[PDB]
């Protein structure tokens, strides 16, 4: 449970890296 | 009041009794003045540093508690690891608490660092570092439930203190269950999965009653034919058989073909006959076939009523396969048969597609097949599509077949023969990896005929399916940039991207080389390889590789190929795909719209997610019309098997297709995409899904490369009939013995309703005298005068989302002894004599 948390957590987190990194390179084409 | 810190001069003497009493007294003060002691540092650490000191471990300790104090923990932990005893055992204070933690951190850290490099590289850890960590682990252990020195454990590798968790008290072993979820769930080293895998069944072994279950869907991932086959061997030996029965019918609904292929050949080195025949398959696919014959129910008259709203289009050939999707596997061509001329009003490739539909509407026909292709088709087009549709009814199955293919390619007129024969030896040759038919396929493919070679790249690439053959990929490869014919280069990137499937990192030097590869079929053949490599296990540095270039490239195939890598990176997890896309349907180009789409519908199987749904939506609205037509496709193949109780749009998308297909002014591809999803919503005669995840979450390969080489259809339509080998029938049966199938009578637990099989002038005013006439004729006229369960037999179709709502059938004499609370192939555990209900139509 406690450790399912962390996890998800985890995983989420990275996901939403993922995606800001991405959005951050679509906005620069997105310029051009 | 204690105002004052002037005890730190006490370490400035000589005598080590000032010292020990000054040290205590700080140790007791931390707490409270940790600003004057802050500019002591060096003249406690030096105590530590002599080793001469009597009692340098309370110097250690509070430095340890003065630095935890500062925030630099870095130092507090070595401070307080150097102390020893009364240093962090009293596990009663919160500066313990945070001492703990961080060293733990440090360990679970240094942990990785020597799993990464265990070749005596690895670097040491303190002991005074694994005792505070292993008498956390006693600690936590003695204190309450288990399950969270378990974690630490593996987080920790630590696979010693993980065997001594499990194998303790452990209250009950279904937590050992719960942690075998974790360890197909929440970690991505492969390397520590073997080590994880052989833990749990040698746990498993050693108990009084082994779970043959658990231990046969972890060999399955560890790759040990041998050792399964010897346990199947001893569970012969032991007079248990119904479970080695049961163990062989999972094996072949998830273990690949190789697998099933060396342990029948393990265990030829009475009984052992039936075990090699269902190991073969012969009864699973002839009891999946009779289901789909007994369960079929197609509704024609959709396809009626699109039939006559063709317009001589090209679309045609859609309607060609999607019949076949409702007919995929039910043999039942009653369309095909009644409507022929229109069958033959296509002709060149749409012959092949038609023969193609032909064959995969008799999917899994086996021995009858060889004659039954003949008996319908006895022209270079039929020939060759009847080669590849003979090709898709033994997907994965061919055996003796796959001889005939070999030499029904060697006499072949380098021609549309040839490349129907080519499709179809790969398919049913599927990770076979036999050396001739990889040397014939490689000679096929050196002929450079362009569309030959374009089946040929597929074919090669479905026999070397996650292989990982060095010779494959060279030669692939080394034909790869050196030949024209573009197609041939579409055909060769599919299959680069087949030979590694699902190995992880195995390689991703190959993805690395096909990125930076100037040529963008290759870079496109880079994000499917990616792709396929990366399937299940949403290995974020993939995602990262695939989005990156599907947002920088130049080229559109290779973003739309990026994108839709992106379902099969996230179909095991389905709440994240939507997530990610919700925006990526929104680009100002098109290309990465459809990408988006996609993978939308690639990523969740068939999840009534409302969310995927919801995006898709408005997007079938867009200007563009092959965006469109990847969203119709898309919501589609998300929404099978679907009702308006389920989710509140199957019947308006329903409509919609009706609508659109109906249409005579919307672009070809529009209306072409509409009659995809009408055979994709009842596809199979509601009774398939598809699901790239297995029963027990395996990842089902055959149906993640089907959808693979039905996606690519862009570039060649032929392909779409590969979306057969994605779909998984929606059964049950009901098997007890070897050979009977018993009338058990059980109910399931639908709640509010049923639900499944769905659906089968103007008179003016004149206001004038209008009223009063009305009203007199008023008085003219005055003067006048649910169910919630249902009975089901062996062969009963259940829904993917309702496998948890079936009842037990303890009213009836006979109950299983399998668990029964998901979908495949069940066992029923006998009662006492009388037995009868014997039943084989």
């Amino acid at each position: 449970d406690l450790y399912s948390r962390y996890k998800k957590l985890q995983q989420e987190l990275e996901f939403l890296e993922v995606q800001e990194e991405y959005i951050k390179d679509e906005q620069k084409n997105l310029k051009k | 009041i204690t105002s004052a810190a002037g005890i730190i001069s006490l370490l400035d003497e000589d005598e080590p009794q000032l010292k020990e009493f000054a040290l205590h007294k700080l140790n007791a003060v931390v707490n409270d003045f940790w600003a004057e002691i802050s500019e002591s540092v060096d003249k406690i650490e030096v105590l530590y540093e002599d080793e001469g000191f009597r009692s340098r471990q309370f110097a250690a300790l509070v430095a340890s508690k003065v630095f935890y104090h500062l925030g630099a923990f870095e130092e507090s932990l070595n401070y307080a690891l150097g102390a020893g005893d009364l240093f962090n055992v009293n596990d009663n204070s919160e500066y313990v608490e945070t001492i703990i933690a961080k060293c733990i951190d440090h360990y679970t850290k240094q942990c990785v660092e020597n799993a990464d490099l265990p070749e005596g590289e690895k670097k040491p850890i303190d002991q005074r570092l694994e005792g505070i960590v292993n008498k956390m682990f006693q600690r936590c252990l003695d204190d309450h439930k288990y399950k969270q020195a378990i974690g630490i454990a593996l987080e920790t590798r630590r696979l010693d203190v993980f065997e001594k968790t499990i194998l303790e008290s452990n209250d009950v072993p279904g937590m050992l269950a719960y942690s075998l979820k974790l360890c197909m769930s929440l970690m991505q080293n492969k390397q520590f999965r073997n080590k994880v895998l052989r833990v749990l069944v040698k746990i498993y072994m050693n108990l009084e009653k082994p779970d043959f279950i658990n231990v046969c869907q972890c060999l399955i991932f560890l790759d040990d034919p041998q050792a399964v086959s010897d346990i199947l061997e001893k569970l012969v030996k032991e007079d248990n058989l119904l479970m080695a029965y049961q163990i062989c019918f999972d094996l072949y609904e998830s273990a690949s073909q190789q697998f099933l292929s060396s342990v029948i050949q393990n265990l030829r080195t009475d009984q052992t006959l039936k075990m090699i025949k269902i190991l073969s398959g012969e009864m699973a696919i002839e009891l999946h076939l009779q289901f789909l014959i007994r369960n079929n129910n197609t509704d024609l008259m959709i396809l009626k009523n699109t039939k006559d709203a063709v317009r001589n289009s090209v679309c045609h050939t859609a309607t060609v396969i999607a019949n076949s999707f409702m007919h995929c596997g039910t043999t039942s061509d009653q369309f095909l048969r009644d409507n022929l001329e229109w069958l033959a009003r296509a002709t060149n490739w749409a012959k092949f597609t038609a023969t193609a539909s032909l064959g995969v509407i008799h999917k899994g026909h086996e021995k009858e097949a060889l004659q039954l292709m003949a008996t319908y088709l006895p022209s270079a087009y039929q020939e060759g599509g009847g080669l590849y549709a003979l090709g898709l009814i033994h997907a994965n199955h061919g055996g003796d077949i796959i001889d005939y293919l070999l030499n029904q390619l060697k006499n072949a007129s380098n021609d549309i023969v040839r490349h129907g024969g080519s499709l179809g030896l790969g398919l049913a040759a599927m990770g076979t990896a036999r050396q001739d038919v990889y040397d014939l396929l490689k000679t096929n493919l050196y002929q450079d005929d362009a569309v030959t070679g374009e089946a040929a790249g597929l074919a090669l690439g479905l026999v070397m399916l996650g292989s990982k053959n060095a010779q494959a990929i060279e030669d692939m490869v080394g034909y790869a940039q050196e030949t024209q014919h573009e197609k041939i280069l579409r055909g060769l990137a599919v299959g680069i991207a087949l030979v590694m499937y699902g190995r992880m990192e195995e390689a991703d030097a190959l993805i690395e080389s096909l990125c930076r590869d100037k040529d963008p079929i290759l870079r496109r053949s880079g994000m499917y390889t990616v792709a396929m490599a990366y399937c299940g296990s949403g290995n974020n540095k993939a995602i990262r590789r695939l989005l990156h270039v599907a947002v920088s490239d130049v080229n559109d195939d290779v973003r739309r190929a990026a994108v839709e890598s992106l379902g099969f990176i996230l179909f095991r997890t389905p709440e994240q795909c939507p997530s990610v896309v919700s925006l990526l349907s929104e680009s100002y180009n098109p290309h990465v719209r459809y990408g988006a789409a996609m993978a939308l519908g690639i990523c969740c199987a068939g999840t009534g997610n409302k969310e995927a749904i919801n995006l898709l939506e408005p997007m079938t609205n867009d200007p563009v019309n092959y965006v469109r037509q990847g969203a119709l496709i898309a919501s589609a193949l998300i929404m099978i098997q679907q009702t308006e109780i389920t989710c509140p749009k199957v019947n308006q998308f329903r409509q919609l297709y009706s609508k659109v297909i109906n249409d005579k002014h919307d672009d070809v591809m529009a209306k072409f995409g509409a009659i995809l999803a009408q055979g994709i919503l009842d596809a199979g005669g509601h009774n398939v899904t598809i699901s790239l995840q297995s029963r027990t979450g395996h990842t089902h390969m055959p149906s993640v490369v089907g959808v693979l080489v039905f996606t690519q259809f862009w570039f060649w339509f032929p392909l779409s009939h590969f979306l057969s080998l994605a779909y998984t029938p929606t059964c049950v049966i009901g098997l007890n013995k070897d050979l009977k199938m018993p009338k058990v009578q059980y109910k399931s637990n639908c709640k509010p309703s049923t639900f499944a099989y769905p659906a089968p002038k103007v008179s003016t005013a004149v206001l004038s005298i209008t009223a009063k006439a009305k009203k007199k004729e008023k008085e003219k006229e005055k003067k006048e005068e649910e169910p919630n369960f249902q009975l089901l037999d062996n062969p009963a179709r259940v829904m993917p989302a309702q496998l948890k709502v079936l009842t037990m059938p303890e009213t009836c004499r006979y109950q299983p002894f399998k668990p029964l609370s998901i979908g495949g192939i069940i066992i029923l555990k006998d009662t006492s004599e009388d037995i009868e209900e014997l039943v084989e139509p």
